[PDB]
């Protein structure tokens, strides 16, 4: 398996990171700061061969699409920010229905 | 629901959707006549620039 | 010459049957467009009498 | 009304089961075709008039075809939970009105 | 000789111009400047296909 | 042994024009190879396309 399958490979075994490859065939990873917690380490015979940096803290707004693998990484972060976005309606949600059943039981 | 007379929340919605559903067969309609999805700069923004190259 | 001229002149002005009754039909095909989504078109102003009425 | 109410979930919830198997079923349609051709070519190949280098020929299409099924089975999903990649498993579809009416659905 | 040789050499030219000029959007294939590039066909992340042309 | 490629075909001899017809030979294979390479992925891209719009 070649690095862009194996990206592949590694966003199906699993869903907490999202592996992807830049322009020069590195594999880039990303952990979502609402699904982890602290630093991720990297071991095994494939992490020593490949080498892995520090993490580094991006956002929505850091996101640059000039570099495909800027543009790769970007769908990643929107989507650990499509389900913030979302996490946060489903609350809202919950209390307007709250409220919903506070208020027909203030008028009984 | 307080029964109002001055507020027609009810039709303001109703009104918000029909003005999304009357832009919506707009781009349709002008993308029909002339045969093009990319029209303006709106529909694809790079999309326009490298079927403008080709 | 005068043979070898008159090909030049034919590849610069004399008209390819081939490529031009396509952009007619082409055309052809736009008009009817065009004249379908009009047709569309003119009704809009229609669907605002409904609200009023 | 518990009932009506618990059916109407359970309407939902087995509407849910069969588009699960519907996507993971129209995947299989594509690997069944995939590997029709891949067949074709299995048999072209075997051909006595066949010398070294068009073998090679349609070893870079069975290659080619063959990373493709597996991307097949490491891509396709249901708003990101994988199916064909082996790691849905087992799960049951609750379909009734009651806790423990439900149908166990597993694919390989 | 000369003769099949001065086609020989305007074909072998030609080659060169086949493999410089070939432009996809001005993006040239042919010239061995392309590469390898990842062609993104999933709807996630991470989900391309490797292409090169030599 | 020296390298030899298509722009070196010199056919103004016997002996390069000899040696010509093999260079041609190991540059068609060349070309024929990396066309069905292509091509196996054009119908790898092909199945693709049906089963992402499946």
């Amino acid at each position: 398996d070649d690095l862009e399958e194996l990206a592949t490979y590694i966003n199906g075994q699993t869903e907490d990171v999202k592996a992807s490859v830049g322009e020069d065939g590195k594999l880039q990873l990303f952990a979502s700061s609402q699904k982890v917690n602290g630093d991720v380490t990297i071991g095994g015979g494939l992490g020593g061969e490949i080498g892995f940096d520090a993490g580094r803290n991006v956002t929505v707004a850091d996101v640059n699409v000039s570099t495909v693998a800027g543009s790769q990484e970007a769908v990643s972060i929107l989507d650990g920010a499509l389900k913030a976005v979302d996490s946060q309606r489903a609350s809202l949600g919950a209390f307007q229905n709250r409220f919903g059943h506070a208020i027909s039981n203030l008028d009984n | 629901m307080a029964i109002n007379v001055n507020t027609n929340v009810s039709a303001m919605t109703a009104q918000r959707y029909l003005n999304g559903a009357a832009d919506g067969m707009q781009k349709s309609m002008e993308r029909l006549s002339s045969g093009y999805k990319i029209n303006s700069a709106r529909d694809d923004a790079a999309g326009l620039q490298i079927s403008n190259r080709l | 010459v005068n043979e070898n001229v008159n090909a030049s002149r034919s590849r610069i002005r004399d008209t390819d049957y081939a490529r031009e009754t396509t952009a007619m039909t082409k055309a052809q095909i736009l008009q009817q467009a065009s004249t379908s989504v009009l047709a569309q078109a003119k009704q809009s102003p229609s669907a605002a009498l409904s609200l009023l009425g | 009304t518990s009932q009506s109410r618990g059916l109407d979930m359970a309407v939902k919830n087995a509407n849910d089961g069969i588009s699960i198997a519907q996507t993971a079923e129209g995947a299989m349609n594509e690997t069944t075709n995939i590997l029709q051709r891949m067949r074709d070519l299995a048999l072209q190949s075997s051909n006595g008039s066949n010398s070294s280098s068009e073998r090679r020929a349609i070893q870079e299409e069975v290659s080619a075809l063959n990373d493709e099924l597996n991307r097949i089975a490491e891509t396709t999903s249901f708003g990101g939970n994988k199916l064909l990649n082996g790691s849905f498993g087992s799960k049951s579809f609750q379909i009734g009105a009651d806790s423990g009416e439900a149908v166990m659905l597993s694919m390989g």
